[PDB]
RNA sequence: CAAACCAUGAAAGUGUGGCCUAUCGAUCCUUUAGCCUCGAAUUUGAGGCUAGAGGUGCCAGAAAAGUUACCACAGGGAUAAC
RNA sequence: ACUCUACCGUCAGGGUGCCCUGACGAGUAGGCAGGCGUGGAGGUCGUGACGAAGCCUGACCGUAAGGUCGGGUCGAACGGC
RNA sequence: AUUGAACGUGGACAUUUGAAUGAGAGCUUUUAGUGGGCCAUUUUUGGUAAGCAGAACUGGCGAUGCGGGAUGAACCGAACG
RNA sequence: GGGCGAAAGACUAAUCGAACCAUCUAGUAGCUGGUUCCUGCCGAAGUUUCCCUCAGGAUAGCACGAAGCUCGUUUUAUGAG
RNA sequence: CAGCUGGGACUGAGUGAAAUGACGUAAGUCAAGGAUGCUGGCAUAAUGGUUAUAUGCCGCCCGUCUUGAAACACGGACCAAGGAGUCUAACGUCUAUGCGAGUGUUUGGGUAAACCAUACGCGUAAUGAAAGUGAGCGUAGGUUGGGGCCUCGCAAGAGGUGCACAAUCGACCGAUCCUGAUGUCUUCGGAUGGAUUUGAGUAAGAGCAUAGCUGUUGGGACCCGAAAGAUGGUGAACUAUGCC
């Protein structure tokens, strides 16, 4: 029936945006980041050499570490086989940001013992 | 499985776990059914690093398996064997370095207890 | 030889009911393509050649003894059957080997303790020269 | 990412020819160029990287056409008249 | 089923001899363990012509496997260990 | 330049008494089996003329007691030595 | 594979489109059928990458057998109709 | 409430125990913890037994294929004979094991099933279309420093020697360090989980032989059902054709 590859099913993960179509700011360009930053994923045919891949997005995950600089790098997520060690190739630009909440709660919780 | 010598050696060391125990009681006793290379065949070539430059001759070997006697064990090194099979190199070598070949049968008539004990694999 | 599981089932040397010549498949398979065997997508077959066959390693191929410069050693800081100048051991008093065999070297590797032994063998490897030589010695002749 | 490394630019600068976006051929072989391993022994016969020739379209590849009813044998609604 | 309490199956821990005792136990392939099995035999004494195997018939423990005793009868064979 | 980490070093951050460690899930590996199934619930592409034919999701049977149903593996209640 | 034809491969010991008898021969059958104790521990699967490949089988999915160890309930969010 | 009313469940009785309990009494009961009797299903050592047998109710039996046969699928009159995974023999886990860092053989000798001999084995070499080496049972790869030797040319510099030592990295052993409980003390000692550091060895496979077992390639090869080839005989007794 369907052949595999670049649109096939999920076209809106190899799509843009309606809203936010024409060329991509330099929001998440120039924000490189390092060990255990928390991001997102989504593409788009504005970037040609180092698109991700579609069947690895829908999932979020978190960077091990920028590995020497800034393109070539990795993020963490696992794929729906059990549970083993699966990454994903990119560049900057299809890499986003997320919940640096929740270890935030060890910091708010130290506050304890000095009350007495 | 039955080693006649063995799974009696299984009763006597039940018998003085159950009262006073040591932690070569507890690991030696189930390598006394498991299989051949359970049963690890030491040479003195790693008891002559492990037990006496490395590790200390304080703590007494229990092997497991039996004991094999590589190269021709020196003045230096040491430590008190006691094993399953005692070869004729393990009853001169040993000796000449400056210990015991025992057997399993007689650590629990010596000291059942683990006071400086290790294995070695 | 389970008389009592292999008769009373008759399942052992068959499996299932039906199960003749495409179980095995056949008996033996070829290189290439061919049907119902057990040949499919397997990894062995390919290649084919066995032995290490060359016009160099054949007859007149003279062996090297089992000879260790340490292994050699152990037996000397006990027995008195060689000579001592720094010590001084031959190559075939210690060892067997290298009586019948055409060359006889002294061999490998280890990392070596401080023994200046002077070896009185035939030929020499690489091997042991540069090592007993570090620690105080050289090949002398038979 | 670093070196090799020529011509362009004030420099910053970004790419191993390409706007995201289908586009072809092995073992076997063939023959050629680059040049690391050889039989007293100076050469040389014979033999293992790599790159290229050649519509094997089934793209993962054996020169080249068949009625089959005198008739024999083993199987099959894995398959049909019905 | 729910539910009471007991009983049957392997295994664990505490302490031997094994007992307490947890959780589960419908079942085909399949593997392991355990138990019953023929011909034969190193062994072989024990039983025998004052009655051996066998034939035939009765008693007949209880885990599914099939075996000891006893009666009518044999006219030489066969098991402790 | 600077970024990233480990050590040296200060602070934030709980304690008394007696005894001791739980799995309903992961990984490794020798000597087998499957490699051809049925039905009910629900939605899709598709003939709602038909059991035309294909894709997703779920229970029981396959390998299940017993009760209900005049007769009927799937449903209802439900687990069996 | 010869004998033979105005033809029908009619014909040759009831066998002739290749006589009959005996041997090598127990040829061989990728297909089908049949196939011998018991209980207990304990027990799945009809799914797949892939093939000059299709009533098969290398591999993978799922539980065999044996030794040594291995959950989640749910809370904060983030991504996608 | 035992007014009354129906049951499961426990204690106890000649003689006559041990361990873990409570309350009460000049008394004892509950609670514990010690100990049944006959058939029944039916394979191997039971009661006085085989058994015709009214009336009434339950009530559809297999070896094999398949999701699926008591079924109108196959397969017995009935009894006895014969028979369907197996004495070859290779590989790999494992049981047992004399003996092990060297051990254990064989022909044969011969004290004859004994005992003696120890030839010789034991998981075994990278890799370059054509210009070497032979690796310690077998022992290599990746990266790097020091040094020995030869040739050309102006020692300007270019090329191997990196075969090998060794430096240095790795599965991993063993040590080291730390967390909480922790014997024992402000001193040593035991164990567990995780991580860093640091020292060192083995193709880390750290023995060979043997009785034996397993599934399979091979072996009388699980038992059964074919059409068919080559080779050597015998048939024109019948019959197609020939001739007189």
């Amino acid at each position: 029936g369907k052949s595999h590859g670049y649109r096939s099913r999920t076209r809106y993960m190899f799509q843009r945006d309606f809203r936010k179509h024409g060329a991509v700011h330099l929001s998440t360009y120039l924000k490189v980041y390092k060990v255990g930053d928390i991001v997102d994923i989504k593409a788009n045919g504005s970037i040609q050499k180092g698109m991700p891949h579609k069947f690895y997005q829908g999932k979020t995950g978190v960077v091990y570490n920028v590995t020497k600089s800034s393109v070539g790098v990795i993020i963490n997520k696992m794929v729906g086989n059990r549970y083993l060690e699966k990454r994903l190739n990119l560049r900057v630009e299809h890499i986003k940001h997320s919940k640096a909440a929740a270890a935030a709660a060890a910091a708010a919780a130290a506050a304890a013992a000095a009350a007495a | 499985s039955d080693n006649v010598y063995l799974k009696l050696l299984v009763k006597l060391y039940t018998f003085l776990a159950r009262r006073t125990d040591a932690p070569f009681n507890k690991v030696v006793l189930k390598a006394l059914f498991l299989s051949k290379i359970n049963r690890p065949p030491v040479s003195v070539s790693r008891i002559a690093r492990a037990l006496k430059q490395e590790g200390a001759a304080n703590k007494t070997v229990v092997v497991v398996g039996t004991v094999t006697d590589d190269a021709r064990i020196f003045e230096f090194p040491k430590t008190t064997v006691a094993a399953l099979r005692f070869t004729a190199g393990a009853r001169a070598k040993i000796v000449k370095a400056g210990g015991e070949c025992i057997t399993l049968d007689q650590l629990a008539v010596r000291a059942p207890k683990g006071q400086n004990t290790l294995i070695l694999r | 030889t389970k008389t009592r599981k292999h008769r009373g089932h008759v399942s052992a040397g068959k499996g299932r009911i039906g199960k003749h010549r495409k179980h095995p498949g056949g008996g033996m398979a070829g290189g290439e393509h061919h049907h119902r065997i057990n040949m499919d997508k397997y990894h062995p077959g390919y290649f084919g050649k066995v032995g290490m066959r060359y016009f160099h390693k054949q007859q007149a191929h003279f062996w090297k003894p089992v000879l260790n410069l340490d292994k050699l050693w152990t037996l000397i800081p006990e027995d008195k059957r060689d000579q001592y100048l720094k010590s001084a051991s031959k190559e075939t008093a210690p060892v067997i080997d290298t009586l019948a065999a055409g060359y006889g070297k002294i061999l490998g590797k280890g990392r070596i303790p401080n023994v200046p032994v002077i070896v009185k063998a035939r030929f020499v490897s690489k091997l042991a020269e540069e090592k007993i030589r570090a620690a105080g010695g050289v090949v002398e002749l038979i």
